[PDB]
C-alpha cells in the first residue's frame, strides 16, 4: 500500500498555457499511470509505464518520473482538457491512486448576480421555512455569504451548494439556504443575504421585509 | 472495438448483498486479466479486485477482502463481482476495466459504470416549492426564479424549465443529504420582458418514485 500525493489539488489554466502536475509516492514505485476524467464520464488512460502516451491521446500530453516523484505535463492547454487527473502506481498489489488534481479552465473575472427568495406559502403549510439566496455566474470560485435576521448575523442552519464550472461560460454559481421552522420565521421581519467576492467593491446585499408589502 | 457494459447496480439495504455483471465484446475475453474499480460520489478512484485470464490468480483491496468475490465465465464473455455485508461507504459507481496486455496492472479500457447505493432510507418523492421574488418593483433586463426540491430519496432527480426565451440560463445545484433525504434547487434566469408576462414552470421528475411535478412560478 503505497500512498500517492497529488499536487496541486486544484489549479486553473488558460488555453495556450503549459500545465504541470505532480504525484509523489510514500515508497519507490515501478511504473506510474495517469488518467483523465470529466463529470458523468468514465476515466480514460493518458500515460502508461511512466512515460508512454496511450493510443489515441493527443500528443500535448507527456509523463515523466522515477523513484518516488512523477509528473504529467500538458505542453499547451486546450479548453477541452479541463478535468480531474489521477495518478496510479504499480509496485505490488494493491494498486493505489492519488486523490486527483482538478484542472479548471481559467476565465475572466465575473461578479455574482445575487437573488433572495422568501419561503413559499406551500412550504409554510408544512411547518418549515427555507430562505434561499442564489449567487450566480461568478469567477473565481472563492466567495463568502453572510445571513442576517433583523440585523443579527445568523450562522446556524445555513447550507451552501456549489455548481461545477459552467460548460458554456466557465463561471461558478452557489446556492445558500437558511432553514427555519415556520414559527421562528414568522417571529422576525428582515432577511438579508450578503455576498463578498474578489470583484465586489462593496458587498452585494439583497433583502426582503415580511411586513412591507 | 472493445466494449465493456456493467449491470446489476441499484439500491441495497445496509448489510445486504448485490451481484454485478460486466459483459465484454470486441476482444478475446479469455485472454485477459480483468479488474473492478469504484468511485464514491464526488470522490476519487479506488481499485477493488483483479482476476487473471483463467481465474488462477485473484487479488482484492484490503477493504473488501472477505466480503466481495470476483469471478468470470470465459465462454460467455462475462465478469462478475459478488458483494456481501454491504456498508454505506461501499456506495459507489462500480467500473470494470482491462489493460492492453494479458495481466498488466493498469486500465486501458473501461465500462460506463453501474451505481450501487447502500442506504436504509425509504424511496420518497420530493416536495417541490416555487422560488419567486417577494413583492416590490424590479429593474434590469433579467429576472431570476427557482424551484426548491426537498426531501426525496434516492438521488436521481431532473428539473427542466419552460420559459419564453431560448437565452434562458439554468443552474442545477448539487443535492445535499440530510436525515437520509436529499434536497436540491434549480434556478432559471430569463429576460424580464417574459415574466410574469409569459408563463414559467419547473418540471421535476423523480424516476425512482415514477412521479413528475410541475410548479408554475407566480408573482407576489
Amino acid at each position: 500500500d503505497i500512498v500517492l500525493t497529488q499536487s496541486p489539488a486544484i489549479m486553473s489554466a488558460s488555453p495556450g498555457e503549459k500545465v504541470t502536475m505532480t504525484c509523489s509516492a510514500s515508497s519507490s514505485v515501478t511504473y506510474m499511470y495517469w488518467y483523465q476524467q470529466k463529470p458523468g464520464s468514465s476515466p480514460r488512460l493518458l500515460i502508461y509505464d511512466t512515460s508512454n502516451l496511450a493510443s489515441g491521446v493527443p500528443v500535448r500530453f507527456s509523463g515523466s518520473g522515477s523513484g518516488t516523484s512523477y509528473s504529467l505535463t500538458i505542453s499547451r492547454m486546450e479548453a477541452e482538457d479541463a478535468a480531474t487527473f489521477y495518478c496510479q502506481q504499480w509496485s505490488s498489489y494493491p494498486l493505489t491512486f492519488g486523490a486527483g488534481t482538478k484542472l479548471e479552465l481559467k476565465r475572466a473575472d465575473a461578479a455574482p448576480t445575487v437573488s433572495i427568495f422568501p419561503p413559499s406559502s406551500e412550504q409554510l403549510t408544512s411547518g418549515g421555512a427555507s430562505v434561499v439566496c442564489f449567487l450566480n455566474n461568478f469567477y473565481p470560485k472563492d466567495i463568502n455569504v453572510k445571513w442576517k435576521i433583523d440585523g443579527s448575523e445568523r450562522q446556524n442552519g445555513v447550507l451552501n451548494s456549489w455548481t461545477d464550472q459552467d460548460s458554456k461560460d466557465s463561471t461558478y454559481s452557489m446556492s445558500s439556504t437558511l432553514t427555519l421552522t415556520k414559527d421562528e420565521y414568522e417571529r422576525h421581519n428582515s432577511y438579508t443575504c450578503e455576498a463578498t467576492h474578489k470583484t465586489s467593491t462593496s458587498p452585494i446585499v439583497k433583502s426582503f421585509n415580511r411586513n412591507e408589502c | 472495438d472493445v466494449q465493456l457494459v456493467e449491470s446489476g447496480g441499484g439500491l441495497v439495504q445496509p448489510g445486504g448483498s448485490r451481484k454485478l455483471s460486466c459483459a465484454a465484446s470486441g476482444f478475446t475475453f479469455s485472454g485477459f486479466g480483468m479488474h473492478w474499480v469504484r468511485q464514491a460520489p464526488e470522490k476519487g478512484l479506488e481499485w477493488v479486485a483483479y482476476i487473471s485470464s483463467g481465474s488462477s490468480l485473484i487479488y482484492y483491496a484490503d477493504t473488501v477482502k472477505g466480503r466481495f468475490t470476483i469471478s468470470r465465465d470465459n465462454p460467455k464473455n462475462t465478469l462478475f463481482l459478488q458483494m456481501t455485508s454491504l456498508r454505506s461507504e461501499d456506495t459507489a459507481m462500480y467500473f470494470c476495466a482491462t489493460s492492453l496486455y494479458y495481466g498488466t496492472p493498469w486500465f486501458a479500457y473501461w465500462g460506463q459504470g453501474t451505481l450501487v447505493t447502500v442506504s436504509a432510507a425509504k424511496t420518497t418523492p420530493p416536495s417541490v416549492y416555487p422560488l419567486a421574488p417577494g413583492c416590490g418593483d424590479t429593474t434590469g433586463s433579467s429576472v431570476t426564479l427557482g424551484c426548491l426540491v426537498k426531501g426525496y430519496f434516492p438521488e436521481s432527480v431532473t428539473v427542466t424549465w419552460n420559459s419564453g426565451s431560448l437565452s434562458s440560463s439554468v443552474h442545477t445545484f448539487p443535492a445535499l443529504l440530510q436525515s437520509g433525504l436529499y434536497t436540491m434547487s434549480s434556478s432559471v434566469t430569463v429576460p424580464s420582458s417574459t415574466w410574469p408576462s409569459q408563463t414559467v414552470t419547473c418540471s421535476v421528475a423523480h424516476p425512482a418514485s415514477s412521479t413528475t411535478v410541475d410548479k408554475k412560478l407566480e408573482p407576489s
